[PDB]
């Protein structure tokens, strides 16, 4: 139904970690924006702030790029050191990063904040003179009194079921039927046979009338006492039907994950 | 943007810097494992480091960087002796007490239970008896005579306007309390909070004193907490709850490295439950100062109500000159037959002419 | 259609407008969730308003709307400091105490036990010992002295005809009773609507004065409803139970925002039972008074038969004038020494020949 890897990348968001959302990654990747896709969060990361190439510095050694220098993809930062990508090379007390970047050095007030995301045009620092011609986050840097428009522009993340029931209730049915009528009366079959394959539970859905949108699980009912019935077999002994042994570890489950998200959020822990 | 407060590490390996009200608060500053284990930090540690505003889906700021831990630079946190692996001695150098709008109270302390630093001490009294003035005295006069050593005040399950009125009393030296109101676990929490600080200051061989207002009623939040022990003891008293106010107590020490930590705390007792007596006895044989107060003084309003007897310290001779040893021996033999409040009568007397050097002589 | 009401709310977020027996009655008038979130309403808060008759399904009317809250306009409500977040302080503002049927007893008080306003007092006397009496007298002396005071009598556990008697002589003030036919639940129950009707009204500035009889008795139901708490303390009261009484009894403090809560309760002693004993022994380490009346006096019907010199507040300088201080401390000094019965006939003898005032000259 939701166009998907059903077997593999389903489980895949389900269980392992996956940013995704539909709205924009204008920003490019390697390939333009993508719309619904889902991509591992090292990359949107990398994205998220232009490219960041932070190499050290030995000790003692002064680096061979500026604190606001331009420095290339494989430039040495250093003696030693070699750049991997493009932007402005920054110092570290210690080392230095080339954050992908394009510079607009300010002498007057900085007109974007370090963290903001400017359009080509938008105005960095000193008003309309210091503008930003780069989409992307900003780093206004008065190290040496500059602001950096990396490339990485407003790209957001979502993970795990709720962005899957979010998916679920961000549908409008009638909408997929006529473009799978589309895909089948008109293609040929190696396609349009999966396209009405989905069609038919399309049709089995919007011609039932309930919606999807409780399609997944989030208020499970707790089976009727004796239906699990716990008797007692002898001398203390109980002899308790499966189904509790398993509601005693959901509640746990459950328990717990209240617990850290009210303490604090270890994300992989959380996850 | 500058942060600070206290360490307070997590079972996660990560921690939370924390404010004065030594409470989980909207603005802790999160602290990841990894800078823990680069400073070799601990819990109740002082951290102050710039930080950031939390990013998106982040409820609480993050230390950006360490800037000075305990106000000092972190490289000397990674290379230092551990605390409980310092020499625990006696206080082998002397605090002598002096307050403007009562020296006498200091005075007979000075002349009954003299104060070294590093001391392990307790003043023992029933309700009403000059107990918390008493320790306010000693605050004050502390903060008289020895400004340079980190004063802390701590009052666990006490009464409100004594703490406003230590507030506005001790003149901005750190004061951490939890009144009545607050269940025993905010004062367990908050007791143990204060101290991992200061065992962390002395670990920099600074100099602390924690003036506890009721450790037995401390002493009754651990055994409210104890989650069952199994046997309880006699008066009421479960037996691994006095355990953790055992230790708490027993850290105070000398150290031979440098800094040491002195725990002053007021004791309960004649209080008709077997609970605070046993507390008392049980704490008796931990500490090296007991200082009694006598409910028949206070009756009479003879001030400071103290029962000289009773009252001493434990090795004199490393706190005090041969002419002071001498002298309060002298007093003592001369004080041993007299009743309390008639000694304390007529010491207030022959005390309220001169200073004490000047009385001896 | 209009009705007032108590709010009472619910474990589900909706309340309940209650009467004065303070119990789930069939009038009460239901309050939404939504009503409570708007007006930032809270348990105990006075509520008046227009109300319909329940629709048909409906067992109970429903508030269509609300006018006054704790008698003045919502709004207030909205913003408004917390009772929690009061500051409690002392009772800087002394209330003379006479009674024209027996003012003997008003001015033995006043020079025996001062009373302000935010007082946490209490007195304990054996059983037949002038404890309800002398309640009556105060309240009939506040009810002369303190008219701006909101004056609530308090009855649990006690007297039916006692009840009656305070009822028809309390000139119209809240007499909330609950004699000991009921079980502890309903005395608790009306315990935590009366506590927080009270708390409510000082959190909007103002003077609530609480006289309850049978301190002890509230104690004994608290520990006859806490569920297990494991443990049994000395004597056999539970270890937790008394946190909700010591709750309820340190709530009575002064605010320097403006209002009062002052709580004056009746203790039971020497009735061969160590659970009084020790609920009394708790309770004074919270108290700010202690008045004590001796069951010797009353034997030779002696009134009133106060102990004089256990008897006391604290902090009497907060309360009375240098010159009544130091009258005060000179006839203690005078009296501190005489056996109790035959002191309080020479006191009464002193007070019987004119007031107190004109007893100094
Ligand atoms: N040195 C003193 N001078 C004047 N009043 C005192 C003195 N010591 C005690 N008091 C009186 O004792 C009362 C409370 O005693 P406190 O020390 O708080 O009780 P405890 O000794 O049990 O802690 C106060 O109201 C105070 O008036
Ligand atoms: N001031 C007084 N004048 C006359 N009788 C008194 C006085 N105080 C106590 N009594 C007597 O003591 C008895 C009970 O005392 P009271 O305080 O009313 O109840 P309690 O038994 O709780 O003390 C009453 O029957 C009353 O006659
Ligand atoms: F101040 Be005492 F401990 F009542
Ligand atoms: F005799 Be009393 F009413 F306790
Ligand atoms: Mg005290
Ligand atoms: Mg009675």
């Amino acid at each position: 139904l939701l166009d998907l890897s059903a077997t593999e990348l389903e489980q895949v968001l389900y269980f392992s970690k996956y940013i995704v959302l539909d709205p924009k990654g204008a920003i490019l990747n390697g390939v333009p924006v993508e719309k619904r896709q889902l991509l591992t969060d090292e990359e949107y990361r990398e994205l998220r702030y232009g490219k960041q190439e932070t190499y050290p510095l030995p000790p003692g050694v002064d680096a061979l790029v500026k604190d606001g220098e331009e420095v290339v993809k494989g430039q040495e930062l250093a003696p030693g050191v070699v750049s991997r990508l493009d932007g402005v090379a920054l110092y570290r007390f210690a080392s230095i990063l080339v954050v992908k970047a394009r510079v607009y050095p300010f002498e007057d007030d900085v007109e974007v904040s370090t963290g903001d995301r400017v359009a080509p045009g938008d105005v960095l620092a000193d008003g309309g003179k210091v503008k930003s011609d780069v989409y992307g986050r900003v780093e206004v840097d008065l190290v040496r009194n500059v602001v950096r428009v990396v490339e990485s522009y407003d790209i957001d993340a979502r993970m795990g079921a709720e962005a899957i029931q979010q998916l679920l209730k961000e549908l409008d049915l009638e909408a997929l039927e006529k473009e799978l009528l589309e895909e089948m009366k008109h293609p040929s079959r190696a396609r349009r046979a999966k396209a009405r394959k989905r069609l038919e539970v399309v049709r089995a859905f919007l011609d039932s009338g309930n919606r999807p949108e409780w399609m997944i699980l989030e208020a499970v009912p707790v089976l009727p006492p004796d239906l699990r019935p716990m008797v007692q077999v002898d001398g203390g002994r109980f002899a308790t039907s499966d189904l509790n042994d398993l509601y005693r570890r959901l509640i746990n489950r459950n328990n717990r994950l209240k617990k850290l998200l009210a303490q604090g959020a270890p994300e992989i822990i959380i996850r | 943007r500058l942060v600070k407060g206290y360490l307070e590490i997590s079972q996660d390996g990560y921690g939370f810097l924390t404010e004065n009200l030594h409470n989980l608060e909207s603005r802790v500053a999160i602290v990841s494992a990894g800078l823990i284990k680069q400073y070799a930090l601990r819990a109740g540690d002082y951290v102050v480091g710039q930080a950031r505003p939390p990013r998106e889906n982040e409820r609480y700021a993050t230390l950006l960087k360490v800037e000075a831990v305990n106000n000092l630079d972190p490289e000397a946190a990674k290379n230092r002796p551990r605390f409980d692996e310092l020499t625990p001695q006696f206080p082998d150098r002397q605090i002598r007490l002096e307050t403007t709008p009562d020296e006498l109270s200091t005075r007979v302390i000075d002349l009954l239970a003299p104060i070294g630093r590093g001391q392990r001490g307790l003043i023992v009294a029933p309700p009403k008896a000059g107990k918390t003035t008493l320790l306010k005295k000693i605050a004050n006069a502390v903060l008289k005579n020895e400004p340079d050593i980190k004063v802390i005040v701590l009052l666990i399950d006490e009464r409100p306007e004594e703490v406003t009125d230590f507030r506005e009393s001790v003149q901005g030296a750190e004061v951490i309390a939890s009144t009545f109101d607050e269940p025993p676990q905010n004062h367990i929490r908050v007791a143990e909070f204060v101290h991992e600080r200061a065992k962390r200051i002395v670990e920099e061989g600074g100099h602390v004193m924690i003036l506890l207002d009721s450790i037995t009623r401390l002493a009754r939040a651990n055994n409210l907490v104890t989650p069952p022990t199994g046997r309880t003891l006699s008066g009421g008293l479960d037996s691994a709850a006095l355990y953790f106010p055992k230790r708490f107590l027993g850290a105070a020490r000398n150290i031979r490295g440098g800094g040491s930590l002195t725990i002053l705390a007021t004791a309960l007792v004649e209080t008709g439950s077997r609970m605070d007596d046993v507390i008392f006895e049980e704490f008796k044989g931990t500490g090296n100062m007991e200082l009694h107060l006598s409910r028949r003084l206070e009756e009479r309003r003879i001030f400071p109500a103290i029962d000289i007897l009773k009252s001493g310290t434990r090795r004199e001779e490393l706190l005090l000159g041969e002419e002071v040893t001498h002298k309060m021996w002298l007093l003592r033999k001369v004080l041993a037959d007299m009743d309390p409040a008639e000694a304390m009568e007529m010491l207030l007397a022959r005390l309220a002419r001169t200073k004490n050097n000047k009385e001896f002589l």
